[PDB]
């Protein structure tokens, strides 16, 4: 109901595992924007990286810290491209509804939050349709979007981010030594090349429409164990560390190092039913 | 104005769950020579879903076989999907990817979407999707819609997918992780050309990773049943 | 908005028929329009469908022979059926589907009353 830096920091620290870069970027971006009564541009975040490693999870933490109900708040709107925008040829129908929905909800609530999940599966033309709402305009058809928040979730860049985490692991460095500039350099060929910089450029000034690119790293065995313990408690089970270790034996990659789980924390909790009635 | 049977009749609290357990047990006799973990994990996974009052996501299973087990794969996968509704005449939605590899991706995406949605809207509770490896790669993005762990279109259904491997035989002792690795490696080989990203309507490795994390909860190997390879699925 | 089909009747094996459906309201908002058919003692089955942006799909049994088309400006959908055989005998229904872009999945469906198609051998 009332965002405080301390509460958001505690929620991220207590609950989001193995994402040191994302924690820090989100804490400072979200707190700065919501605490600013006069923002000049809607806060636009792009969360990108490995499947199953916390992008919807941390979207919920953000929403919960701003609004009672979290994703079930009346003022938080989730679009899932693969569910709501599945067929490329229906882009006009999606676009017309999406423009009406965004404009009507910001008209009613300046501090609306819109989350676009699976944006890497969303028609480029449908993304083009929301670009005016992301920009530095004071008014867009008579409505200000400067207090709104846009959160994009995607897998784009996941393999290149993993290449960095692998390099650091092979070199004997700490995961937490990875810096955003390491990620940016690995992605300079793809997510951050000129065509994509072009695509996301402001139409008003010499700036990107995406304020923060928030990378998500692949997870290690120790991270899976942390998550399994939380799920056991939430189900009311007595934790059994032998079952934690066995459930966390997923399929890992590369073939040599076997350091990261193929699917992050997804398809893990299914295995609890093999051990608990 | 209520009638009660004697406690001795043991009338099921959950008729669909009790019928599934009985029919799934009878399947073991029709399909000899399978991994014990296929029956154990398949029963526990589907039972959990049938017993859920408000399931959060559908039950998705992958069965896989080598070429020598191709008829058994088709037969077993159909019967497992049918057993999900053992308490009704209701039968599975049937879709087959065989021969579709060079069909127009958007066309196949629409076909799959409408066959699943219409069936689930009208009372069917399971689908069997044969030869998943043979769909146009982009079309398989529709399975995000059906298999997401939070926002699936239909949460109280089962989706039984099959993958036919390229090798001739699958070792009888193959374990769960090796079986899953085989399927994983075949789908990355079929559905991608490199690790380089593609545009929104096409498959690439990064998009395939999120599909895989939605459909590979349980990947189960299938061995040939000689009589089914010889005579077909006659029951 | 109501869907009303016309164009049914009897055809000789090898012959052709064109079904039409007029909607009494605008159809631009329908994600998908399509044709289903129901033969004696059988479940209703998809024959053909088309998105608002003109992407089509067909049941395996009619591929090549049938063509669906859609005119958002005339609020109409059509099914051209060529090379008919007795297996195509059925009541044909036009369908329209409307889906949300937010929230839990659902489909608002519209159906016509159906038109009989009978193919003589
Ligand atoms: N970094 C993490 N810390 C704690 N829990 C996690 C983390 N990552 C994943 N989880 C657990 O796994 C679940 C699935 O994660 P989530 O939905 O965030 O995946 P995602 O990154 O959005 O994946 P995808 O790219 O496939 O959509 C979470 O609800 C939570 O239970
Ligand atoms: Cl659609
Ligand atoms: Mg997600």
């Amino acid at each position: 109901r009332s965002l405080s830096r301390e509460a958001l920091q505690k929620d991220l620290d207590d609950n989001l595992f193995g994402q040191h870069l994302a924690k820090k970027i989100i804490l400072n971006a979200v707190f700065g924007f919501i605490n600013n009564p006069k923002p000049k541009k809607p806060l636009t975040l792009s969360l990108h990286g490995w499947t199953g490693t916390g992008k919807n999870f941390v979207s919920k933490i953000i929403a919960e810290n701003i609004y009672e109900g979290g994703l079930n708040s009346d003022y938080v709107h989730l679009f899932v491209a693969t569910l709501h925008f599945p067929h490329a040829s229906n882009i006009t129908l999606y676009k017309d509804q999406l423009q009406l929905w965004i404009r009507g909800n910001v008209s009613a609530c300046a501090r609306s939050i819109f989350i676009f999940d699976q944006m890497d599966k969303m028609h480029a033309g449908l993304i083009d349709a929301i670009k005016p709402f992301l920009d530095y305009y004071d008014l867009v058809d008579g409505v200000s979007y400067q207090k709104a928040m846009f959160i994009f979730l995607s897998n784009a860049g996941a393999e290149r981010i993993t290449d960095v985490a692998l390099d650091f692991w092979r070199s004997g460095k700490q995961r937490e030594d990875i810096k955003l500039k390491d990620i940016e350099h690995a992605l300079s060929v793809s997510v951050f090349n000129n065509k994509n910089s072009g695509f996301w450029h402001s139409s008003l000034i010499d700036r990107n429409l995406i304020d923060y690119f928030v990378p998500f790293l692949p997870l290690e065995y120790k991270h899976l164990k942390m998550c399994i313990r939380v799920e056991m408690q939430s189900r009311g089970y007595e934790i059994d560390e032998d079952i934690v270790s066995r459930v966390a034996e997923m399929t890992f990659f590369p073939k040599e190092e076997r350091v990261f789980s193929d699917k992050g924390c997804k398809t893990v909790f299914t295995k609890l039913d093999y051990y608990y009635d | 104005n209520s009638y009660y049977s004697s406690p001795a009749q043991q009338v099921p609290k959950n008729p669909a769950l009790e019928a599934f357990l009985a029919q799934f047990s009878q399947l073991e006799d029709k399909f000899p020579g399978q991994s014990s973990f296929l029956w154990q994990r398949g029963r526990k996974f589907l039972q959990k879903h049938l017993n859920a009052s408000n399931p959060t996501e559908p039950a998705t299973i992958i069965f896989t076989a080598a070429r020598e087990g191709r008829e058994t794969l088709k037969c077993l996968s159909h019967h497992v999907a049918d057993a999900y509704t053992s308490s009704q005449k209701v039968s599975p939605i049937q879709i087959d990817g065989a021969g579709r590899t060079w069909q127009d991706s958007d066309t196949v995406k629409l076909l799959v979407d409408l066959e699943l949605s219409y069936g689930f809207e009208n009372g069917q509770k399971a689908a069997v999707v044969h030869h998943f490896e043979s769909f146009p790669a982009g079309s398989t993005l529709i399975f995000y819609k059906y298999c997401d762990h939070e926002n699936a279109a239909f949460k109280d259904v089962a989706l039984v997918l099959t993958v036919l491997l390229e090798e001739e035989t699958l070792e009888a002792s193959v374990g769960p992780r090796e079986t899953e690795e085989k399927v994983r490696d075949l789908l990355w080989a079929k559905f991608t050309n490199s690790d380089t990203p593609t545009s929104f309507n096409h498959m690439d490795s990064d998009k395939l990773s999120g599909l895989w994390s939605r459909i590979s909860h349980l990947v189960l190997p299938v061995q040939p049943v000689s009589s089914i390879e010889e005579q077909g699925c006659l029951f | 908005v109501q869907l009303v089909e016309t164009g049914g009747g009897l055809v000789q094996a090898g012959g052709s028929l064109r079904l039409s459906c007029a909607a009494s309201g605008n159809i631009f908002s329908f994600n998908v329009m399509g044709w289903y058919r129901q033969a004696p003692g059988k479940q209703r089955e998809l024959v053909a469908a088309i998105t608002s942006g003109d992407t089509t799909t067909y049941a395996d049994s009619v591929q090549g022979r049938f063509t669906i088309s859609r005119d958002n400006a005339k609020n109409a959908v059509y099914l051209q059926m060529n090379s008919l055989t007795p297996e195509d005998t059925a009541v044909y229904f036009c369908n329209a589907r409307r889906n949300p872009i937010n929230g839990p999945y659902y489909t608002t469906a519209y159906w016509g009353q159906g038109t009989q198609v009978t193919v003589s051998s």
